[PDB]
RNA sequence: CCUCCCGCUCGGGAGGAGGCACUCUGGGGGGACUGCCGGCGAUAAGCCGGAGGAAGGGGCGGGCGACGGUAGGUCAGUAUGCCCCGAAACCCCCGGGCUACACGCGCGCUACAAUGGGCGGGACAAUGGGACCCGACCUCGAAAGGGGAAGGGAAUCCCCUAAACCCGCCCUCAGUUCGGAUCGCGGGCUGCAACUCGCCCGCGUGAAGCUGGAAUCCCUAGUACCCGCGUGUCAUCAUCGCGCGGCGAAUA
């Protein structure tokens, strides 16, 4: 068989992910993907896995960890790594360029994160001001 | 939940939200074309950063444009599942993400009455809520005009669109009208260019009083 | 019940322990702790003046004393801040603040 | 060919709670649901229901972690209380509901305290749950 | 022999690394088996402060950095051994603690 | 006359009037307890001697 | 269905509506919604089913139930006054017990000549602090009870 | 390899051996510089557009604020010229006052519901702080809390549960099951002591408010908008100040 281990890094869900081959397993943080209730953030976990085709799914064991806070934040970590999994796999050029047109979140994360709270004049949030009525 | 599932091996395929297929439409008009994301594909929420560049904006999927300026009304108070609200409004004092579903709900609820594919009555309805002309108080070498100035398919959509997401709140204020009814029954008749679209109201009158002026 | 508790004087009868399943969590808690080193100086003037030794009228700046059914029938002095403002206490007095009763403010018409 | 991890928690909870009717041990004591209930509730329901999803819950938290105790259990809910118009915070639940449960559990052999000082599952409380999730991710493929 | 732990932490950032170098070189060779010199983390502590005495207007507000850094080196050598190698100079302003088990 | 001592001898137990600094010896001004019992106006005084760094 | 009404009396003459019955009670000064659903269980009845599907034998469960709750179950912090004036263990309180207690209890300290009946009677918050300048522009709390 | 469960015997999951791969930690090194390509510009400076690329043309966010001035602000933090007090404008003490209110404004929180409420279930973080201090876990108590007690002066233990989310169920737009003021009572907690003047928990009580005139403020992207989270000071008053991550735009 083969070990590919690869990461995914979108707005700190950091997912680690391991392909092997095997039998169709989607394995997220210990769970099937099937646990998750949103509905909505599983089918852009399931945008690349069409793209390439259910032939590569079904014959390869794909678990994830995905140690991240946000619903949508994990599951975009793990549409980052698939595609980064997927494209080490069969190796050609046809599945990275293929992805690249498609949309650059697959396969870039951000160059930034979040910016800090500013110490501000006595107010909430990094970029606000106290209200003025002194005219 | 068995539905929702179906909705889970339907979307995969590819379809919007579960079961609303994206080539079902096609842009007719060559104007509303390259302004459009009809063509692509399967998740709003994306988070794709947008206004980055010149028209980092165009290239945005037509229904998160919808969430965003649906989810708009919003100061300081606080959500939680508690006792807890508004701090989420009547237009999201707070996120997209339950923003996403009451559009989910109106494509429901349009779907519901008019059995088409609601991304064809929705991109039928930013086609006509848009005015085609506008007059601006426009003062040129100090002399006061109100003027003809024609618009852009950029700034056609956003006109289009911000007028469907004001007048359906308006409507569901303390009423029966659910933003996932009062927008699926202001989309319908914004497609239709109705007598009964607060958004089709201000099209019209916005190139009425702008052809007075001209 | 026309006077609060079973009866005035059953309530003298039982002072330790038994009248706390009655009385407010407040009055119980300053009770079953204790009260401060002035509060041992004002169990002489009740007690001189009940019986006994030439009896003071009793002043007192406490204010954070609850009525006990013993203390009911004499007239306390409770310093208002700057005068002493006199208050007969009643049975119906039986589980509220010393403090209470006297002014913490002058009592006039605002504007 | 099944855990806890392979079901979906909507579908797993009325079937461990009807299991917990149906077995049938573990039962409503009358003074948990009348006014001995968790924060506070806009409505107390008269619900069997009630008292079967506050220990289906108990049965799968005591399989994922190990020594999970009563003040986890209590502060593992999700729920606030007023204070007035400085907005809510985050409380914890009835430790009746929770002190009950474990112990209505204990007796029917599905939980047991382990001597490191603690709460952990049995053979029995670990069986029970893997049939019925036997029964739950067979239904979930044949079900479009 | 006793696995000694050198727990050895430092406020600043040139201090600490000279001594965890040094402590792994003149170990090396005698008699001691050394486990590498590992970085755990910086418990960096936050004050974060009120500049403005008055408190008034807008008052600009310093964020301060204390960082205090953490080494960790097991051993096997003698207590013998152990004062050898605590010969060592130190910046002024390291921490070196010993705990001493079989 | 005659009299005993006085320093104070009332309760203190806790609160601001509990706390001195050791630089400006005051009770309602500020104490930063972190074993560093200073006024916030000392404390930016006393900084750069400390070994704390402006920078962000 | 259990014989449909739209109003039934309960709780004497005053009215049961057709809201839902842990609605219907709370309006019936003395039964509150956590006190309503206390007494649907003693009796024995489904608790989210509209109000007026009741028989003539449901209302002479519930009137008992209120006269003395402190006999069929009910805790004694989930009861409505407990331990009274010093002497009473504990009672019921309705629109006539509850109007009469709470003006009792007032009527008792403006003859005492405290710091709280007084504070009731010039119009004030007596622990709530500010009366600074809130109930702003004319306005007022309304202090105890009822203004609709 | 080994212990436990389940099984359609294909196969799913945990523990410990075992292994430092991965995440990460903190110390060091490379990578972006208009280098290249086109257009505008005096072939110069520079601006625009393009390719390759993780990232681009101040990359992005802070700290970093000259000579001075408003006789701005503070001698009520300290330092200090001058003046004034001297059983006092000192000193000690208890109690009361700063928390008084017919009202006016400033800055904010909470809020006028179906994008909703109850109930249940499930999937998720980060900064930090922790010895008369954080407190596992076990027990009693409806709960607030009390009794017992492990670990921890810290990547190794604790606060700790994120919250928003979603799925099913009940409920079916009224000043209401909104909203929580005001008042009765029962009860905990700290301190000598919370009436004046603390907070929470439970039951009863259940006020204004159903989208706000003139006028006016804040901000330009991982930002605003939104959701919780921590810390300071610190018993206790936080709808505050500082700071963290989660969702994630309009227009320029």
């Amino acid at each position: 068989m083969r070990i590919i281990q690869t990461t995914g890094k979108r707005k700190t869900a950091i997912a680690r992910a391991v392909i092997r081959e095997g039998k169709g397993r989607v394995r997220i943080n210990g769970k099937p993907v099937e646990i998750i209730e949103p509905e909505i953030a599983r089918f852009t976990i399931l945008e690349p896995l069409i793209l390439a085709g259910e032939e590569i799914w079904n014959s390869v064991d794909i678990d994830v960890k995905v140690e991240g806070g946000g619903f949508m934040g994990q599951a975009e970590a793990a549409r980052m790594a698939i595609a980064r999994a997927l494209v080490e796999w069969t190796g050609d050029m046809s599945l990275k360029e293929k992805f690249m047109k498609y949309d650059r979140t697959m396969l870039v994360g951000d160059p930034r994160r979040t910016e800090p709270h500013k110490p501000n004049r006595s107010t909430k949030g990094p970029r606000a001001k106290r209200q003025k009525s002194y005219r | 939940a068995k539905p929702l599932n179906e909705r889970f091996f339907i979307p995969h395929e590819i379809k919007v939200m579960g079961r609303w297929s994206t080539e079902d439409v096609e842009v007719r008009d060559p104007s509303l074309k390259p302004y459009i994301n009809l063509e692509p594909r399967l998740l709003p929420h994306t988070h794709g950063r947008h206004a980055k560049k010149h028209f980092g904006k165009a290239n945005v999927h037509i229904v998160e444009r919808l969430i965003n300026k649906i989810m708009r009304s919003g100061g300081s108070h606080y959500k939680v599942a508690g006792h807890f609200m508004r701090r989420e409004h009547r237009s999201l004092n707070s996120k997209k993400v339950k923003a996403y579903e009451v559009v989910k709900e109106a494509f429901k609820i349009i779907e519901q009455r008019t059995g088409k594919n609601p991304i064809q009555v929705l991109v039928w309805a930013i086609e006509n809520a848009a005015p085609r002309e506008d007059t601006t108080s426009v003062m040129f070498g100090g002399i006061r005009y109100h003027v003809a100035v024609d618009i852009s398919p950029m700034r056609r959509l956003d006109v289009a669109l911000r007028n469907i997401a004001l007048g359906a709140s308006a409507k569901c204020y303390r009423n029966k009208m659910s933003f996932a009814e009062a927008l699926a029954e202001e989309i319908i008749l914004a497609a239709n260019k109705d007598p009964k679209s607060y958004a089709y109201s201000k099209k019209l009158e916005i190139e009425r009083i702008a052809e007075s002026s001209r | 019940f026309r006077y609060r508790g079973y009866t005035l004087e059953q309530l003298m009868n039982m002072s330790l322990e038994e009248l706390a399943r009655l009385f407010p969590a407040r009055q119980r808690r300053s009770l079953k702790r204790g009260l401060t080193p002035e509060q041992k100086k004002l169990l002489r003037k009740i007690r001189l003046a009940k019986k006994g030794k030439y009896k003071k009228p009793i002043r007192t700046h406490c204010r954070d004393m609850i009525i006990l059914p013993e203390m009911v029938g004499l007239t306390i002095y409770v310093h208002n801040g700057k005068e002493f403002v006199p208050v007969e206490i009643k049975p119906e007095m039986i589980g509220h603040y010393l403090g209470e009763f006297a002014p913490t403010r002058k009592k006039v018409e605002h504007g | 060919m099944a855990t806890v991890y392979d079901v979906p928690g909507d579908l797993l909870v009325e079937r461990v709670a009807q299991r917990l009717k149906e077995i049938p041990e573990i039962k409503p004591p009358e003074w948990a649901p009348f006014v001995k209930t968790g924060r506070h509730k806009e409505r107390l329901p008269e619900q069997e229901d009630w008292w079967y999803y506050r220990v289906a819950s108990i049965l799968r938290r005591v399989y994922l972690d190990g020594p999970v105790g009563i003040e986890r259990l209590r502060t593992y809910y999700g729920g606030r209380k007023n204070r007035g118009h400085a907005p809510e915070k985050f409380y914890k639940a009835g430790g009746s509901i929770i002190r009950k449960a474990l112990q209505q559990l204990e007796a029917a052999g599905f939980v047991e305290k382990v001597p490191g000082k603690g709460r952990v599952i049995t053979p029995k409380g670990r069986s029970f749950l893997d049939k019925i999730a036997t029964e739950l991710k067979k239904e979930l493929e044949e079900i479009i | 022999m006793q696995k000694a732990r050198i727990k050895i932490a430092s406020t600043n950032v040139r201090s600490l690394d000279e001594v965890a170098n040094q402590i792994k070189q003149i170990a090396e060779r005698t008699g001691v088996r050394m486990s590498g010199p590992i970085p755990l983390p910086t418990k960096r502590i936050r004050i974060t402060t009120r500049k403005s005495p008055d408190g008034e207007g807008s008052a600009t507000f310093d964020r301060w950095e204390l960082r205090v850094h953490k080494r960790l080196i097991d051993i096997e050598a003698d207590e013998r051994a152990m004062r050898q190698i605590m010969r060592i100079r130190v910046p002024e302003d390291v921490t070196i603690e010993i705990e001493l088990i079989s | 006359m005659a009299k005993a001592d006085y320093n104070k001898r009332k309760p203190r137990k806790f609160g601001k009037g509990a706390r001195r600094c050791i630089r400006c010896g005051q009770y309602g001004p500020i104490i930063r307890i972190q074993g560093l019992m200073l006024c916030r106006h000392c404390f930016r005084e006393v900084a750069p001697k400390l070994g704390f760094r402006k920078y962000e | 269905m259990a014989n449909f009404r739209h109003i039934v009396r309960v709780a004497g003459v005053d009215l049961d509506g057709n809201k839902q019955l842990r609605w219907a009670l709370t309006a019936i000064k003395g039964i509150g919604i956590n006190f309503a659903t206390m007494v649907c269980r003693v009796a024995g009845l489904d608790p989210f089913m509209k109000a007026g599907y009741l028989t003539d034998e449901q209302v002479k469960k519930i009137e008992e139930i209120l006269a003395d709750p402190v006999a069929h179950g009910i805790p004694r912090w989930a009861v409505n006054r407990p331990k009274d004036y010093e002497t009473g263990r504990d009672l019921h309180l309705i629109t006539a017990k509850l109007d009469m207690a709470i003006r009792e209890d007032i009527m008792r300290l403006r003859r005492i000549r405290a710091y709280r009946g007084i504070r009731h009677e010039l119009g004030l918050p007596v622990r709530g602090q500010r009366t600074r300048s809130n109930f702003r522009r004319g306005q007022t709390v309304g202090v105890s009870r009822k203004k609709k």
